[PDB]
């Protein structure tokens, strides 16, 4: 299993997050190689060995102070026009050093605000799934200052609003990596 | 040839005045549901636009006279636009006019009324309204309403009387005797065979109206004075009138508030269907996509795709500030809007299906020219809207729309209830609409010395409605501009029309739908001949006289007020068994004569 483009110079934003998905391959190094700060069903000692059917690890840059809601039972807008983590199939919170390329360019920001038709509906986000196309785009032309901006996608109004967390840099920053492992038997094919 | 110029006027006129309508109804709409100080601006710049463009084509319209022109569609799009208004006034006049106008707003808009047995304490208008539709203390409730009269009154007198002057001069500036007739002269249609009607056979409808209503509302008089008479022991004669304070309402327009002293039956439970939707999980969009359907079963119009992508239907969670008030929107090019904030309340649910009824009424003239898109008569625009919220509030469509248990019936007992609470807010409000515009007609039409204009208004009030002030007041007093309709430049009688036009429109559906019963039980839903009819008539908009249009419902020319008093039948009669010989009122007594 190949992990290089999980502590790689392209550090993503949450709104674009990155995901590997990983199968019949060969995976304690990984958490060697950064420094943890926290770990949080699954004991991570269970989920670090054992043979899975598949594996898929997620991550992007997110403040340390800022965990506190990124949990479940949240309804913070780090939650649902976000980042919805899914629980369905049984979090490691790190920070990287300089010595690790970790480039960490350009600015990071997340969405507060997205919605859309006569009712105004929540374009929530589905557990495992990226904030939409439509809410992606109008935070990309968004003033960044928090400010409700009126777009139209296909035809249909949307309201959406940006802010950014890139005043969180230090030499170490912060970033989550959420590991899932699908157990199903009569597949194992993930293996240490 | 003048006409088949000023046919291409008013092509040229109608085209570019629904792209300014557009740029406007759009700024302002924009605004209102999504409040900033970048749209404050823009709104304005452009309405002034189209106001612009509006008085430079009225000076074009005015080369093509009426007296010339044979064809009467071209001639009412011409009238319309043949009109000077405020510029028939000399600069300093105008100005002065419109000096005054923005005074008496403000006086209103900003008046407060002190506590005199505790400066500390002091409410604005919307804290005495609060007061006079909550408050069962007589003595809380005198002081708000004596104090209002004196802390906007006294300073609109002045105002209004040069206001009266004025609007006159204004008036005949524009042929017309005075300003009275000037908007007498909203319901005056020209036309052959018997749809032609007179500015003068206004009041004498009006007039005829108030006599038929009246007996009705002598009957709730005396069973209302009766209730209140122990509710306030001692301060009310079992025959007489009633304190103007204890009325439920600060300028003693509506008395729904005493429904809870007044009830018929106190034992019985009236009918809330909000506790169902809340178990049912009904949405917002729930409530709007039934109004449609309610519409559609009616047999009138869908609505577009536009409607549901773009109208303001419920509060946004984005932190932009919007106005919440029911209002039905037209931008032009057929773009059709409801805003509103709806929750999950039986009252939105019927809301919501009376701006549906709006909407559906605006499309149905969206066909017409530019100049004729509006109602036969404002009061039509109204009473419409009113019809097809009475049908969705009868039980029948509540049980059809899953509301209502199955097992679930209505006794003689409820029916009285329903139709009191209703005549607490349509037959309580129809001789006050009467007395107020009447006195201000006289105002204008100069029947009455300055001196003397308080003095009319409240013999008329006692004659009228049965309603007293306590404490007398000199003169210096102008109690009916402490009114938001009077300080500003509003017409009463479209609320007089709006009543009873809405029965004779309900009654003559009915049988089209052929419904055997009361109209109180009556719905126009799942009667596509009475959508159809109903079709037919808000079609026309301007386009021909509303007596036509009132004729093409209700087989009739003039207003009519027995399909008012066949809805309250069994209220009437309840309401005797119940007053005895109590009925009507003594215009002699006053609570200031009482020591
Ligand atoms: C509530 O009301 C406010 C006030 O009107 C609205 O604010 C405006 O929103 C629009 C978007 O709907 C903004 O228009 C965009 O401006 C961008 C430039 O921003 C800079 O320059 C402006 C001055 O022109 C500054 O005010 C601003 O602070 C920045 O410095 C453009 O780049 C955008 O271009 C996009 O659209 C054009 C369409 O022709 C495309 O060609 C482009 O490729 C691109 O897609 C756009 O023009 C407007 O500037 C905002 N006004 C202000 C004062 O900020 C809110 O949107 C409104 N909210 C809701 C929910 O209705
Ligand atoms: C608007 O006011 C103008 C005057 O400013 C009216 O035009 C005058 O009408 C009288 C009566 O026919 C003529 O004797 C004058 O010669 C006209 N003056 C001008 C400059 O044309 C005009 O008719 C008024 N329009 C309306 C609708 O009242
Ligand atoms: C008439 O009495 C009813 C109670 O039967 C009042 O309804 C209550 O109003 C308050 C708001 O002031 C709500 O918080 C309560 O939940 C309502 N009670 C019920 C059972 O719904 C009604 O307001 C009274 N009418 C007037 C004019 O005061
Ligand atoms: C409502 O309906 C009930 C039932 O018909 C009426 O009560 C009846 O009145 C007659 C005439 O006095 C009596 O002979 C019956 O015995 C009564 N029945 C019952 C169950 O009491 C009632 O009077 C009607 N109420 C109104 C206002 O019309
Ligand atoms: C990060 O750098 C510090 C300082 O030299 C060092 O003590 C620490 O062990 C390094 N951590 C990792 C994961 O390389
Ligand atoms: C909104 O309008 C578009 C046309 O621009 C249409 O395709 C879409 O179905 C409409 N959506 C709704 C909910 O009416
Ligand atoms: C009046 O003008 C309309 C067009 O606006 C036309 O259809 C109608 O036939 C004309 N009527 C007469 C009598 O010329
Ligand atoms: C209209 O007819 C339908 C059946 O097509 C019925 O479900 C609905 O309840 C009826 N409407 C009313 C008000 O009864």
């Amino acid at each position: 299993c190949n992990f290089t483009d999980l502590f790689r110079e392209n550090a993503p934003t949450i709104m674009q997050y990155k995901r590997q998905v990983f199968t019949r391959c060969n995976y304690t190094l990984l958490l060697s190689l950064v420094q943890v700060d926290e770990f949080v069903k699954i004991t991570p000692e269970a989920l670090a060995t054992g043979c899975y059917s598949s594996l898929t690890v997620d991550w992007f840059a997110f403040p340390y102070a800022w965990k506190s809601y990124l949990a479940i039972g949240s309804a913070d807008r780090i939650v649902r026009f976000n980042y919805n983590q899914d629980y369905s199939n049984p979090r490691i919170h790190s920070k990287v050093n300089s010595s690790v390329g970790i480039s960490y360019s350009g600015l990071y920001s997340y969405i507060t605000n997205c919605n859309y038709g006569g009712f105004n509906k929540d374009d929530v986000v589905k557990p495992g799934g990226r904030a939409s196309q439509p809410c992606v785009t109008g935070a990309l032309n968004s003033p960044t200052n928090g400010q409700v901006w009126s777009f139209n996608f296909g035809g249909v109004p949307y309201r959406t609003s940006r802010l950014t967390y890139t005043d969180h840099l230090k030499n170490p920053l912060d970033m989550v990596y959420v590991i899932t492992v699908k157990y199903e038997p009569g597949a194992e094919t993930v293996c240490p | 040839t003048t006409e088949e110029e000023a046919r291409d006027f008013l092509d040229k006129f109608n085209s570019e005045a629904e792209n300014l309508s557009h740029e406007s109804a759009l700024a302002s709409w924009d605004y209102n549901t999504n409040i900033t100080d970048e749209n404050a601006q823009k709104m304005n710049e452009a309405d002034s636009k189209w106001s612009d463009f509006y008085k430079e084509q009225s000076k074009r319209a005015q080369a093509f006279p009426l007296q010339e022109i044979q064809n009467l569609t071209i001639k009412l799009q011409l009238q319309i636009l043949q009109q000077n208004g405020s510029s028939v006034l000399t600069a300093e006049k105008s100005k002065r006019l419109s000096t005054i106008l923005t005074t008496m707003s403000t006086i209103y808009s900003t008046g407060k009324v002190c506590n005199p047995n505790n400066p500390q304490q002091c409410f604005t208008l919307s804290g005495l309204e609060d007061i006079m539709e909550k408050s069962k203390d007589y003595h809380q409730r005198l002081w708000v309403w004596e104090g209002w009269r004196s802390e906007v009154g006294k300073q609109l007198r002045p105002l209004y009387e040069e206001y009266v002057v004025l609007k006159n001069e204004m008036a005949r500036g524009n042929n017309y005797e005075d300003y009275g007739d000037y908007w007498r002269g909203d319901y005056e249609t020209e036309g052959e065979d018997g749809y032609n009607y007179s500015r003068n056979q206004l009041m004498e409808d009006v007039d005829r109206i108030f006599l038929e209503i009246k007996p009705l509302y002598e009957q709730l008089h005396a069973y209302v004075r009766a209730k209140l008479m122990n509710a306030y022991p001692s301060r009310i004669s079992p025959t007489g009138c009633l304190p103007a304070h204890l009325l439920g309402d600060m300028w003693g327009r509506f008395w729904t508030n005493l429904y809870n002293l007044t009830v018929p039956f106190e034992q019985k439970q009236n009918i809330d269907v909000t506790e169902t939707m809340k178990k049912q999980s009904w949405d917002a969009e729930k409530i709007f996509k039934e109004a449609e359907k309610f519409y559609l079963s009616v047999g009138l119009y869908s609505m577009t795709q536009g409607f549901w992508n773009n109208s303001m239907l419920t509060e946004p969670s984005d932190g932009r500030q919007v106005v919440c008030h029911p209002t039905a929107w037209d931008l032009g090019e057929d773009d059709f809007r409801i805003k509103m904030c709806t929750k999950v309340t039986m009252d939105d649910f019927l809301t919501a299906h009376h701006e549906m009824g709006h909407i559906q009424y605006d499309m149905a003239y969206a066909k017409q020219p530019y100049l004729l898109r509006n109602g036969a008569n404002e009061g039509f625009h109204e009473a419409v809207g009113e019809v097809m919220s009475l049908s969705v509030a009868t039980p029948k469509h509540l049980k059809g729309m899953g509301l209502l248990p199955s097992d679930f019936s209505e006794d003689n007992e409820t029916e009285i209830n329903f139709l009191l609470k209703q005549a607490l807010n349509i037959v309580g409000t129809l001789p006050f609409t009467y007395m107020l515009e009447k006195w201000r007609w006289m105002v204008f039409e100069g029947k009455i010395p300055k001196e003397q204009w308080m003095e009319k208004w409240w013999e008329m009030k006692r004659e009228i409605v049965g309603v007293v002030e306590p404490l007398p007041h000199d003169e210096t007093y102008c109690d009916p501009a402490s009114l938001f309709h009077v300080a500003n430049d509003y017409s009463f009688i479209r609320y007089f029309t709006r009543t009873i036009l809405e029965f004779q429109f309900q009654e003559a559906l009915c049988k089209i739908a052929k419904h055997e019963g009361p109209l109180h039980k009556c719905d126009i839903s799942n009667s596509t001949e009475a959508g159809k009819k109903l079709k037919d008539m808000l079609e026309l908009g301007k386009s021909k006289p509303w007596t036509y249009a009132l004729n093409q419902i209700a087989r009739t020319k003039e207003m009519d007020a027995k399909p008012l008093l066949n809805y309250f039948e069994p209220l009437f009669s309840w309401l005797k068994k119940q007053n005895g010989n109590s009925v009507g009122w003594s215009a002699d007594w006053s609570p200031y004569s009482e020591q």
